[PDB]
């Protein structure tokens, strides 16, 4: 799916990741801009603002679980289904997550990405982490029945 | 919806970004072209290749549209109205495509003014644009 | 925005098949759990197998606010502002699984009620199915 | 990617199919349901209205071009992309489709089958006929660039 120029962009933007500082901020962020997504987090607490959101403990150990799945999958980025295979499984039977939202996340991960690291990421660099979380959400719609 | 913060952080973001508004809008386009490749199908009479002027002169017009918009964020189905007629009755562009430049125009927003991109301003810009993308798209039919 | 033509076929079709609504919301929900899967994440509380009494019950309340949208086409964002809150703020679902329900209604009609889907007959309901659907995504912020 | 059982469905119904009438009668509820894709027939003829759309033989003729097409999906089901290249690099190249057309022209060719077909056309077999008709409609949007 992915040629070789699209996962060194990839990884090499990735091997400077502040895993446990992104995937909060994807996750807080995600929250924040879409607060209907809040009532499926609604064990982690205090999500009445922003500020609340951004720093609640949970969201950013949850954030960082979630950041660790798409290391995972870019672990194993040409089977990202079977990557993924047991968490769709969870999202549909457990969780009842639309996965039209799985893509909502993705983009808040790519505006983040954007967000720390700037110039360097181009619309080149984009593109391919386009690929990625496209791949990654297909993967987790892939098991739901 | 526009709330009163909305309008602050839009008008602030607007301020910050100044005279680039048009490089703004040419970047969000190549972002937009490059991401999502099926948004090309609408400009077959640009050349699309990288540094393309035509998708420059273009980015301005986009902005001047924003600049616009910004400024009348009360009333956006008003302000907006021949660019409504435009891209409903004239153009007919599918509303997924809007989605598609919309996200580009936060990752560029994001690439260029981190200190500014705070997830409250975030949340203020993506409701913004898609404010902008409904009115634009409302004549759908 | 609904023509004079569209509310007259709307009207027209809406009376032919009269009674028979609430049996043809049951059937495309039905529908539109089968032939659309991710719809169903949305009905978690709900028994959704097969001939199920809450599906039923259910399309008929589908039924009846299009009904109510039939006698409204002049002022659809009013009378659905109930259900405008209830989709957009209190569930929230995401617009694509609208366009599953309209078109699987769009199925059923045309199975129950061939003399009556006419091309524009056919066109008329689309347009008035999201007109509906664009009411009901309205309030995410 | 499809299964026997639905294959069977699909099959089945399809070689009761009236290639005649249903090509035209697809193509002509797409113009008449859909207005703007007419944009893209204008050397079809007179596309003023339901009746002269129904009645145009250049949409009749081209109606059934795409539903031999559509034969074509079904004789090649396990090899869409590789079937479709062709037509999707055509569509992208030469006529400037966005792809998102390509799902409304497989929803109304199902509305379609449903009007001939009645309450013969289950809950099964339109859910195995989204299937197709998603499935083409991705092969067609491949080769987009
Ligand atoms: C888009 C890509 C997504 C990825 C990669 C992802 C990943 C994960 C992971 C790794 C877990 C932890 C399960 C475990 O560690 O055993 C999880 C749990 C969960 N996910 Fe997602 N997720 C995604 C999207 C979403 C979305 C969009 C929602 C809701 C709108 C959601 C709702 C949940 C919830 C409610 C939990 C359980 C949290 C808890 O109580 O511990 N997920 N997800
Ligand atoms: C933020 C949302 C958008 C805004 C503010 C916007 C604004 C504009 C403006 C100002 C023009 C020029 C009209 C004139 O010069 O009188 C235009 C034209 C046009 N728009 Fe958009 N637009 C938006 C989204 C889109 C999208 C998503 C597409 C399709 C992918 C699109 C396709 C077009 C095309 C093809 C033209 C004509 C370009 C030409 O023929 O030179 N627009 N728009
Ligand atoms: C034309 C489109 C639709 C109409 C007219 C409609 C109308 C309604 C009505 C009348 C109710 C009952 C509320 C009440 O009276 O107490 C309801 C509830 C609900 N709707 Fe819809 N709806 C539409 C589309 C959708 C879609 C596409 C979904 C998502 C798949 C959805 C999900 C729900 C859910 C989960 C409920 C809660 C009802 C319950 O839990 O018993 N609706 N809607
Ligand atoms: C999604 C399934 C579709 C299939 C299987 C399909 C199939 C075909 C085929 C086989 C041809 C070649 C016919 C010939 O010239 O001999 C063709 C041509 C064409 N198609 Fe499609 N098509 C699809 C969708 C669409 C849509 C949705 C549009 C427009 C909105 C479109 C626009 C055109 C145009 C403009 C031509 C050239 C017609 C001419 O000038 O003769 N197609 N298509």
């Amino acid at each position: 799916f992915l040629t070789a120029e699209e996962k060194g962009l990839v990884n090499g933007l990735w091997g400077k990741v502040n895993v446990d500082e992104v995937g909060g901020e994807a996750l807080g962020r995600l929250l924040v801009v879409y607060p209907w997504t809040q009532r499926f987090f609604e064990s982690f607490g205090d999500l009445s603002s922003a500020d609340a959101i951004m720093s609640n403990a949970k969201v950013k150990a949850h954030g960082k679980k979630v950041l660790n799945s798409f290391s995972d999958g870019l672990k194993n980025i040409d089977d990202l289904k079977g990557a993924f295979a047991k968490l769709s499984e969870l999202h549909c039977d457990k969780l009842h997550v639309d996965p039209e939202n799985f893509r909502l996340l993705g983009n808040v991960l790519v505006c983040v990405l954007a967000h720390h690291f700037g110039h360097d990421f181009n619309p080149q660099v984009q593109a391919a982490f386009q690929k990625v979380v496209a791949g990654v959400a297909n993967a987790l719609a892939h098991k739901y029945h | 919806v526009l709330s009163a913060a909305d309008k602050s952080n839009v008008k602030a973001c607007w301020g910050k970004i100044g005279s680039h508004a048009g490089e703004y809008g040419a970047e969000a386009l190549e972002r937009t072209f490059c991401s999502f490749p099926t948004t090309k199908t609408y400009f077959p009479h640009f050349d699309l290749s990288h540094g393309s002027a035509q998708v420059k002169a273009h980015g301005q017009k986009v902005a001047d549209a924003l600049t616009q918009a910004v400024a009348h964020m009360d009333d956006l189905p008003t302000a907006m109205s021949a660019l409504s007629d435009l891209h409903a009755y004239k153009l007919r562009v599918d509303p997924v495509n809007f989605k598609f430049l919309s996200h580009c125009l936060l990752v560029t927003l994001a690439c260029h003014h981190p200190a500014e991109f705070t997830p409250a301003v975030h949340a203020s810009l993506d409701k913004f644009f898609s404010a902008v993308s409904t009115v634009l798209t409302s004549k759908y039919r």
